[PDB]
């Protein structure tokens, strides 16, 4: 049957239905005079349901008629989504006409079972020195790029989309959750001009959008990736910012009648994160390699949202503002960043010992910072002086000019293999480069280029 | 807070006065009239106005009921209005009848079957329930084609299911679990 | 069921009909106003008060409308 | 008209007025028979206003009559205020007699 709007407060709307026709949780509803879509969140009793609007509520009023659709928000899936741009409700937003869909899938699903899990450990080379050394990625695994405002997450990801597409031959799915509309336009035209667009599905719900859109766009993109995984394919799933899915949930939580938790967050923070994160996994049917950017509020890694995200990832890349301030890019912190693949049984003893050696030197240099700041380097022991000199060279050799960063400075981009990465850091740890000047390691790709830069 | 939580003090006060003065049937009629009259589309509107005083709302409701409210019942309506509780009148009447039924050792039992049952069967179910519950039973018999056969008894919060639909559901859960 | 004599008494009651575009103020506090009866008001609509003052509709509830005053609220009063 | 004190909780006092005589926000009210002034802070509805007392509330009780003044707290202004000590309400706290005022202005504008 149909119901009537009884209350409106921002993005949240209450609708009353006959007692024998009350709609189900997550069921989609449509307002008769404007065609605005609503998603049911809870049943309040007496035939009243509470819902979130999937659009603007300006101009809506009490007493308007509402139609129940009998199902959840359903989006098109399969080959017809490749090279197309869609919104949260699966409508095309690229002016290229209707989607030639064969079937539609509901955006709400349970995670794959414990018996469906995949045990993959195959190494994925990124061509980025710091990541390949201390944060080795794996095919079918999950990566998170943690960082505050303006530290490098969108640049360091776009460099990964460019580098991973060299070896990968399958499809990709991109979900833009609460970020800049200009960057979605820049990425679409870049792929269209490069002829890469016919193998990528694009979904957007940017900062300009109301809370309901930003809250469900992640589910729409993941539903398209799950169709390709379940077809037996190996696909890449990119999420522009996973924190925005949680934040859109915070804006609406008090309107849903929930008591707040620590620092104003919704009481359901960890469950809302687990329900989405557990679906983003590889199975016995196919694989999903996923890269997600994680925003860090006010640079605080102890904040409830970032703190709750670390447990859902295989590789954690932590970007720092202190490192970015020195000039080093990518601004990764070797001591805070880590990966499940950093194991002697997965990467071999040579890589493992080189990575452990780099971390030991950088940790010891971090302990001397206060002594060096008050008394200077000249008071240190002859052993500490040699270690600090190698720490400064290692810290500079971790820097690398990217092919997406060329517009910012002018320098050409560099791709460094895992073999060249291990050889350079092993030589600096052994002392094979103790005579070269400290500035020769800054922005040079492979170790041989540091030898040529020292000639000037 | 449920409406039942807010109506409890008022329903209990009305019941104890009616019981002590031997007016149980008078208050049963008075509260029923107030519950029905306050739900009328024109009276419901009048009671929600922000410009009227509690005494003006009470007097208007008393003038409309008239003959059906004795001096104690009129005093009760003026008390409910002063505390701003006129929206609870339907719940107060419902809770008063529950206190009355429990006092008069009476139980209203709803009954449903696949197809009609004889007076011989109703009187056999009635004596069995009255012997189990130790109360007077009033069987509100009815039919529901959703049942494949048999009958279901609902004596308030207590339910006794002897229907075929319940047995088929037990089998579905036994095989699915 | 309500009786025909009582229904006749109800039809005689002094109950004021209110237009769907008009309302009455219930309360005023720190630039926020509560209004009773604006049945056809839209979310984000401009509300007109006496003395040239305007409000914006933010909370549309079952029994009342919550509005934020687009100027000085100290001249606004209950009723 | 006049209102009645309905509630007293420390320095916060609630006063009830007839529906056609509710005092405005920031209006000054006078308690009958006691030298106590109340400034109106909020209109709660049902003819009730919430106010703050400009002095001690000790000895006050519910049901006391209160009078509206028609304007905010109004104080003496001009030449007569020079060389004088006054309280928040403009009363002469020095033992030098009444202020030779020619005009009074409300404190809110
Ligand atoms: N070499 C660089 N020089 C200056 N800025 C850089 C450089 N490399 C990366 N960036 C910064 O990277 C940022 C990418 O997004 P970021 O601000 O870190 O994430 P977000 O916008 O999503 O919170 C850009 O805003 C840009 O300022
Ligand atoms: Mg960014």
């Amino acid at each position: 049957s149909s119901g009537r709007i009884v209350q409106i407060i921002g993005a949240v709307i209450d609708v009353e239905f006959p007692r024998d026709a009350v709609p189900s949780i997550y069921e989609a509803l449509k307002v008769q005079g404007v065609e605005t879509t609503l998603e049911v969140q809870q049943q309040l009793g007496d035939g009243v349901v509470r819902s979130i609007a999937m659009g603007s509520t300006e101009g809506l009023k009490r007493g308007l008629n509402v139609d129940s659709t009998g199902a959840a928000i359903s989006v098109p899936v399969g080959k017809a989504t490749l090279g197309r741009i869609m919104d949260v409700l699966g409508n095309p937003i690229d002016e290229a006409g209707p989607i030639g869909e064969e079937e539609r899938w509901g955006i709400h699903r349970e995670a794959p079972s414990y018996a469906d899990q995949a045990g993959g450990n195959e190494l994925l080379e990124t061509g980025i020195k710091v990541i390949d050394l201390v944060c080795p990625f794996a095919k079918g695994g999950k990566v998170g790029l943690f960082g505050g405002a303006g530290v490098g997450k969108t640049v360091n990801m776009m460099e990964l989309i460019r580098n991973i597409a060299i070896e990968h031959s399958g499809y990709s799915v991109f979900a833009g959750v609460g970020e800049r509309t200009r960057e979605g336009n820049d990425f679409y035209h870049e792929m269209k001009d490069s002829n890469v667009l016919d193998k990528v599905a694009l979904v957007y719900g940017q900062m300009n959008e109301p809370p309901g859109n930003r809250l469900r766009v992640a589910l729409t993109g993941l539903t398209m990736a799950e169709k390709f995984r379940d077809e037996g394919r190996d696909v890449l799933l990119f999420i522009d910012n996973i924190y925005r899915y949680t934040l859109a949930g915070t804006e609406v939580s008090a309107l849903l009648g929930r008591m707040p938790s620590a620092v104003g967050y919704q009481p359901t923070l960890a469950e809302e994160m687990g329900v989405l994160q557990e679906r983003i996994t590889s199975t016995k049917k196919g694989s999903i390699t996923s890269i997600q950017a994680v925003y860090v509020p006010a640079d605080d890694l102890t904040d409830p949202s970032p703190a709750t995200t670390f447990a859902h990832l295989d590789a954690t890349v932590v970007l720092s503002r202190d490192i970015a301030s020195l000039g080093i890019y990518p601004a990764v912190d070797p001591l805070d960043s880590t990966s499940r693949q950093l194991d002697p049984l997965v990467i071999g003893q040579d890589h493992y010992d080189t990575a452990r050696g780099v971390q030991y030197v950088l940790q010891r240099y971090k302990e001397l910072k206060d002594i060096i700041a008050i008394l200077g380097m000249d008071e240190l022991s002859e052993a500490d002086k040699l270690l600090v000199a190698r720490a400064r060279k290692i810290q500079r050799f971790l820097s690398q000019p990217f092919f997406v960063a060329e517009v910012f400075t002018g320098s050409p981009g560099k791709y460094v293999s895992l073999k060249d990465t291990i050889a350079g850091f092993k030589g600096i740890l052994n002392g094979d480069y103790d005579h070269l000047p400290e500035q020769a390691f800054y922005m040079v790709g492979g170790i041989e280029e540091a030898v040529e830069k020292a000639k000037k | 807070a449920e409406l039942t939580t807010l109506a409890r003090p008022y329903a209990k006060a009305a019941f104890e006065y009616a019981q002590a003065h031997q007016q149980l049937a008078d208050w049963s009629a008075a509260l029923g009239v107030l519950a029905a009259v306050s739900q009328d589309d024109t009276v419901r509107q009048l009671l929600k106005e922000p410009q009227l005083t509690s005494s003006a709302k009470a007097q208007s409701l008393i003038d409309v009921c008239g003959d059906k409210l004795n001096a104690p019942a009129q005093n009760f309506v003026r008390t409910v209005a002063e505390n701003k509780r006129l929206e609870l009148l339907p719940t107060i009447a419902e809770m008063y009848e529950q206190l009355k039924a429990e006092q008069e050792k009476s139980v209203e039992v709803e009954v449903t079957s696949a197809f009609t049952l004889s007076k011989e069967q109703q009187d056999k179910l009635a004596k069995a329930l009255s012997a189990r519950l130790s109360r007077e039973v009033r069987l509100h018999a009815s039919e529901d084609a959703s049942l494949i056969g048999g009958v279901i008894i609902r004596a308030g919060d207590l339910v006794i299911d002897g229907s075929v639909r319940g047995k088929l559901a037990k089998l579905a859960e036994a095989l699915k679990s | 069921e309500i009786s025909e004599i009582i229904k006749g008494r109800i039809e005689k009651l002094d109950v004021a009909s209110q237009a769907r575009n008009e309302g009455t103020i219930v309360s005023v506090s720190d630039g926020i106003v509560r209004i009773y009866g604006l049945a056809d008001v839209m979310y984000g609509e401009m509300i007109e008060f006496p003395g040239g003052v305007y409000g914006m509709a933010l909370n549309l509830e079952q029994d009342s409308v919550g509005a934020v005053v687009l100027g000085e609220y100290q001249g606004l009063a209950e009723g």
